[PDB]
DNA sequence: TTAGAGAATTGGAGAGTGTGTTTTTTTTTTTT
DNA sequence: CACACACTCTCCAATTCTCTAA
């Protein structure tokens, strides 16, 4: 997936392989092997072939791929881009209002009289009133380096769809 | 939307933007590493598609997941990918420059197919994005060390204890002009243009039609119009068996009183034709009609400033006030007119420069008025070697005729009121088409 | 919490300061009626600008202590005032939208200090100083938010600038690889910044001292508002910063470099249908042509036709080679009125320029290429003829320009372009400039034994390009001297009422010329065409005597230009016989002044070639 | 069955080491 | 040179493995 770094429904190598299987008609032979009672020793192998055919897909999305899905997904992509962009703009404005409208080196320091520092004296704050408006006592800190044996597990896959023609073929299969 | 150079604020960073500007300097084309392919020196795995930003960056972890190496890498130049790269200095175009202000300059960077399409002096529209470029001299990396008035940022590991400044650069993805061979002609000529040039070729008395169309403001002087039209069409240049050239361009001189239409002919020719040059006999630069040698303080070294004939190479040079040259130009004109070259041999430069040019000279006779009792040789001061260069001499004399004066006044006035056989674009297309023919001699 | 905040080691409470400034905004109705700054915050809603200018005098008059706190502690107080203004701008007009938080910009109207007397006790105070800008740097991009991305796993994060430094992440939160977060420069966020070097005004200097200078820094939305050569009262914070001894070492010099963190500029030397109807009514006034020609140059005496020609030049002909720019030459002794007239008239038009024909000119006539000193890159510095592409270029001491300047000016006047092939640049710059010239005699005095071309020693190739040539020598008449002396005495006794009348005339003259340029486009009438043809044929019929040439067609084109200019003066939009007869009159008078051989009077060959017949018949 | 105390293994913070850091004369071409 | 990069080397201690009591 460094080289197959491919977008939502661009045909991956696996998609092209499945489409080649469809065009060659070997899917019909796999169906014959699974449906026929005469050669059931190959049923385990054919199960393995089918399990390797379906890897990106999940059944709930696959069963709903009607013939008119392409136009729907065009409009859905435009809507998703619109909401993503609006969300990013909102996040940008929250960050912009968090910091001040003066430049970074515009100095000035404050004392919060009612708030003890880690010592006995009151805390001296340097990042401006706009950072004090929503004050947090970990603004300047970095995260901790959790060790390797303590780190949480992560997802081995992300849901790129296969190409729509391949999705139609897989639904029919 | 087209933005001015003044509007390229930091708020424009990263946005698609269009600007207009005049190119000042163009640097050499270089290969720029877009993405490196690297070899890990202690497990021999290759890492592909290593993106670069600005400092040359080798990868910071090995692609082999169990490998501990983070510094010992070797670039594979043969399997790495490069793009053609050029940077050009532009400045504010003449229309955009504010009053009483220094011209603001900008570094544009061109890539891939755009790396030589714009040259210095051209007014060009650039489309691309304003980007920020770091002071790469301040950044140390595993690939390469640092190479060391404002403050700049601080705190990066790669930056060390130094501080990083920034500068604005316009990364141009496209460039075009702001106002715009036989294979090229055959491809460019559309069916209407083919029919037009064919009809013109079969046009009977195309001679007089083109004379009238090309010189409508001129009254009379049909012979001079015909001669200058033949100058535009020109002869066939040839090369002898011994590699020595034979001149194909003709040269035309028009002597007349300062009160006549000699300058009008030159102005019409230079307005009409492409690649042509207008100049006076006196030079508006150290170089004149021919090249001159000048120091530049960038090296304190001699180079050649080009003259009008070289700028008019493979074209037409209209030379008004032809009788009042400097001696340097007047002597070098001997070689340029016939041999179609200018052979400079001075300190720091030896060069045989090309001047394959047709010359349209305009001259003033001695004492202003052309004296018919005197010969033309007695009327002008041009030496006999110079006079032998010209293929045609034409004389314009200001007659005192009442009807001619009324006709001249009427032509000027009614032409000036009219502004609000063939168009000049049609004549341009036909002339460019016709100049590809090389007539034999029966 | 706001009430707990106090400026560091200062005992000034931030919440009290904010509420006091809100009270100032609420109550200040009396600059000499809604509050003035709430009126401005009503205006800002539709104007859309992100700033509110406020006067420190008003703050001081409202509350001495608030003004003192502002002056003493601007670094904390001005952000507090910004918060106050942004609270008020949503207390009033709560549904408004603005792209940026409002920045308050306090200023005192006059200087509080002069830059020679700045002291370390003034560090971090709010001050304002007067000065002239010497240089203005490129727009510096200054970072305000650093965007980091993991090289391994593409995880991204954003970190604010602390005090110019960056808190680099050191480990990626989504994959725990150390030293894997890389700064993506173009995904980071930047503000505008610019350096301005300010010199004290000449009048403020001590006797014979060289200028002091101070460095200014102007940030986002206030960045490019000043140019070199202008004058400003600039308000800002007097900062002092350390400078490192070497770029690779963090040791700093004990002596701190100082600069002005700019908050406000105020330029001090830069300065409708009612205008349209006033100009339209004035165009119908009787002898409006003489009225405008008399309004030109009130300090100059009696030069009626010269001023009339200058007026027609300033109006110009009809644009559409069809050069509409009228060329004028003034000719006379040194020290006479022509130089004063040029220095007056160049500032009377937009796009105008003034320069000397000598090598001491600040902006030369020829284009050239130079290394821009602040960056040491090539820049194409165009000349005055090119910078005045649609205006008047006033060339003083015209006569003694060198031969290269003569050639390039011939090129500009004939072709209306300037070609340059200097340093790899090859281009043909536009120059549709109206050349106005002032030429001296070669010797100290005019020589009536000789004509203009022989006295001034300029070529006919340049003199024939001029539409009109005028003589500015004064008569030797005692009546003329007495009238001139009375006029000069009146100039000495010029007072405020005459000054206001002259400035009113100047304002309406500028507006009239600009409007005529903007809307009027004269075109030929049939009687104009007949009159022009008749004029050229008549002035050519003079050549029947002596077999000489008495005119040439460029004279006709000059008359066309002058007639169109006169039609534009009276806003006719159609040029007719009244304009053509005035053009003929002024043109004939110009030739009478300039082309007069002393032995025979006016003769046209003097302009065509040097050495008229009475001179050339020596041989 | 679930949770706390003693022992074992490995991350990395810190110390040490090595390396890196205008102004004058003479010529040449062209400007007057 | 004395003040910064880059690398090696040392021991401290942070977290897990295994045995035991509640
Ligand atoms: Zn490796
Ligand atoms: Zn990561």
């Amino acid at each position: 997936l460094d080289q197959e770094k491919k977008i939502d429904d661009d045909a991956s190598a696996h998609d092209q392989l499945l489409w080649a299987i469809h065009l060659s008609g070997l899917d019909d032979l796999l169906l014959f092997l699974a449906s026929s009672s005469a050669e059931e020793q190959w049923s385990l192998h054919v199960l393995e072939i089918v399990s390797l055919m379906f890897r990106d897909q999940n059944p709930e999305q696959l069963a709903g791929v009607g013939q008119g899905r392409l136009a729907q997904e065009r409009s859905a992509d435009f809507a998703e881009l619109e909401v993503l962009r609006q969300r990013e703009m909102a996040e940008k404005k929250t960050r912009a209002l968090q910091r001040g409208n003066r430049h970074s080196r515009f100095g000035g320091s404050y004392i919060v009289q009612g708030l003890k520092s880690i010592g006995e004296r009151d805390l001296i704050f340097h990042k401006g009133l706009h950072n004090l408006r929503n004050y947090s006592s970990d603004l300047g800190k970095q995260p901790k380096k959790v060790p390797k044996r303590r780190q949480a597990a992560r997802e081995l896959s992300i849901q790129r769809r296969s190409a729509l023609n391949v999705r139609l073929f897989l639904r029919d299969f | 939307t087209r933005h001015k150079i003044r509007e390229l604020t930091s708020s424009r960073i990263g946005l698609l933007t269009r600007i207009s500007g005049q190119v000042v300097r163009t640097h050499p084309v270089h290969p720029e590493l877009v993405s490196g392919t690297f070899l890990c020196l202690d497990c021999q795995t290759v890492i592909r598609d290593v993106e670069q930003q600005f400092k040359y960056t080798q990868p910071n972890i090995c692609r082999n997941p169990v490998c501990a190496n983070r510094r010992r890498f070797l670039l594979d130049t043969n399997k790495s990918r490069f793009v053609d790269f050029q940077k050009v200095r532009i400045q504010e175009t003449q229309a955009e420059l504010p009053r009483g202000s220094i011209p603001r300059s900008l570094e544009v960077i061109l890539r891939a197919e755009a790396v030589e399409s714009a040259q210095a002096g051209d007014k060009c529209d650039f489309t691309g994005t304003l980007i920020v470029v770091p002071d790469v001299s301040k950044l140390s990396t595993p690939g390469a060390r640092a190479e060391t008035e404002t403050e700049g940022i601080r705190g990066l590991r790669a930056l060390g204890v130094r501080d990083l400044s920034y500068r604005l650069v316009f990364l141009a993805c496209c460039v075009a002009p702001t106002n715009p061979t036989a294979e090229s002609i055959k491809n460019q000529m559309t069916v209407k243009e083919w029919e037009k040039v064919f009809e013109m070729s079969q046009d009977k008395n195309l001679y007089h039609n083109l004379c009238t169309s090309l010189f409508p403001t001129i009254h009379g002087n049909d012979e001079v119009k015909r001669g200058v039209l033949l100058m535009l069409f020109g002869g066939v240049p040839k090369t002898t068996g011994e590699g020595t050239s034979l001149r194909g361009d003709i040269n035309v001189c028009i002597v007349g009183d300062p009160s006549t239409a000699k300058s009008q002919f030159l102005k019409h020719v230079e307005e009409f034709s492409p690649r042509a040059v207008y100049t006076s006999g006196k030079a508006s630069s150290a170089a004149g009609l021919t090249a001159a040698v000048v120091r530049d303080e960038e090296s304190h070294e001699f180079v050649i400033e080009a003259g009008a004939l070289m700028l008019a190479d493979n074209g037409v040079c209209c030379i008004d006030e032809f009788d009042k040259m400097d001696v340097r130009d007047q002597v070098a004109i001997h070689e340029a007119m016939e041999q179609q070259t200018i052979s400079i041999t001075k300190a720091g430069v030896k060069a045989t420069l090309n001047a394959r040019t047709s010359i349209l000279a305009a001259a003033n006779p001695i004492s202003g008025h052309y004296d018919r009792s005197k010969s033309l040789k007695q009327n002008i001061n041009l030496s006999a070697p110079i006079m032998s260069r010209f293929d045609l001499f034409f004389i314009l004399v200001d007659e005192c005729n009442e009807v001619t004066d009324y006709a001249i006044a009427r032509r000027i006035v009614d032409l000036h009121s009219r502004i609000e056989v063939y168009s000049l674009d049609d004549i341009r297309r036909y002339l460019l088409f016709a100049r590809q023919f090389k007539p034999k001699i029966s | 919490l706001g009430q707990k905040l106090v400026i560091w080691g200062t005992d000034v409470n931030v919440a009290a300061c904010k509420e006091n400034f809100q009270r100032f905004l609420q109550r200040f109705i009396d600059p000499l009626t809604e509050p003035l700054y709430m009126q401005r915050l009503g205006e800002i809603n539709v104007i859309g600008e992100p700033f509110l200018n406020v006067n420190c005098e008003h703050i001081k008059s409202f509350d001495k202590n608030l003004y003192r706190q502002l002056i003493s502690y601007p670094q904390e107080v001005i952000p507090t005032f910004d918060m106050a203004v942004n609270e008020i701008f949503f207390d009033r007009y709560p549904d408004s939208i603005l792209e940026h938080q409002i920045q308050v910009r306090p200023f005192n109207a006059l200087k509080t200090k002069n830059m020679r007397n700045l002291n370390p006790e003034d560090i971090d105070q709010l001050i304002t100083i007067s000065g002239m800008v010497i240089r203005t740097s490129q727009l510096i991009p200054e970072m305000q938010e650093a965007f980091f991305q993991c090289q391994v796993c593409a995880h991204t994060t954003r970190v604010e600038m602390d005090r110019g430094r960056i808190a680099e992440p050191s480990v990626c939160g989504r994959c725990h690889t150390t030293h894997s977060m890389a700064l993506i420069h173009n995904r980071s966020l930047f503000s505008d910044k610019q350096m301005i070097k300010l010199q004290e005004s000449p009048e403020d200097m001590p006797a014979g001292q060289t200028p002091h200078t101070v460095i200014l820094f102007a940030h986002n939305d206030l960045v490019d508002k000043v140019q070199p050569g202008d004058r400003v009262n600039v308000t800002g914070i007097y900062r002092a910063v350390p400078i490192r001894v070497n770029p690779r070492v963090s040791n700093v010099k004990s002596v701190y470099k100082t600069h002005i963190d700019v908050i406000h500029y105020r330029k001090t030397d830069a300065k409708s249908e009612k205008r349209v109807e006033l100009l339209k009514e004035l165009s119908r006034k009787p002898d409006i042509y003489e009225r405008l020609a008399s309004a030109l140059a009130p300090s100059i005496y009696e030069h009626e036709d010269i001023k009339k020609g200058i007026l027609l030049q300033l109006f110009g002909g009809t644009r559409k080679k069809f050069r509409a720019e009228i060329n004028i030459l003034l000719c006379g002794d040194p020290g006479t009125s022509k130089s004063q007239l040029l220095q007056y008239v160049y500032n009377l038009v937009p796009r105008g320029q003034y320069t000397s024909g000598k090598g001491s000119s600040a902006v030369g006539l020829t284009a050239y290429v130079m290394k821009d000193p602040e960056t040491r890159q090539l820049v194409l510095q165009t000349g005055a003829l090119v910078l005045s592409d649609n205006g008047i270029c006033c060339i003083d001491e015209f006569d003694k320009m060198n031969e290269s300047t003569r050639s390039v000016l011939h090129e500009v006047m004939e072709q209306q372009t300037l070609s340059i092939a200097k340093a790899g640049i090859i281009c043909q710059l536009n120059a549709r400039t109206s050349v106005l010239a002032a030429a001296n005699p070669i010797e100290s005095q005019w020589n009536p034994k000789k004509t203009t071309i022989e006295n001034i020693q300029l070529p006919h190739t340049l003199l024939s390009r001029f539409d009109l040539i005028f003589l500015l020598l004064d008569p030797q008449d005692e009546a003329y001297d007495r009238r001139l002396a009375h006029h000069l005495v009146a100039l000495y006794y010029q007072s405020e009422e005459q000054a206001e009348e002259e400035l009113l005339d100047m304002a309406v003259l500028k507006d009239y010329i600009a409007y005529a340029h903007s809307t009027i486009m004269p075109r030929l009438s049939e009687e104009a065409s007949q009159a022009l043809i008749e004029a050229y044929v008549d002035m050519r019929k003079i050549g029947s005597s002596r077999g000489m040439v008495s005119a040439y067609p460029r004279q006709l084109e000059s008359l066309i230009r002058l007639a169109e200019a006169h039609a534009k003066v009276r806003l006719s939009n159609k040029v007719e016989a009244i304009d053509v007869e005035e053009a003929k009159r002024l043109h004939r008078e110009a030739l009478k002044q300039s082309a007069t051989d002393p032995r025979t009077g006016i003769v046209d060959i003097s302009i065509l070639t040097t050495g008229m017949s009475a001179t050339s018949r020596k041989r």
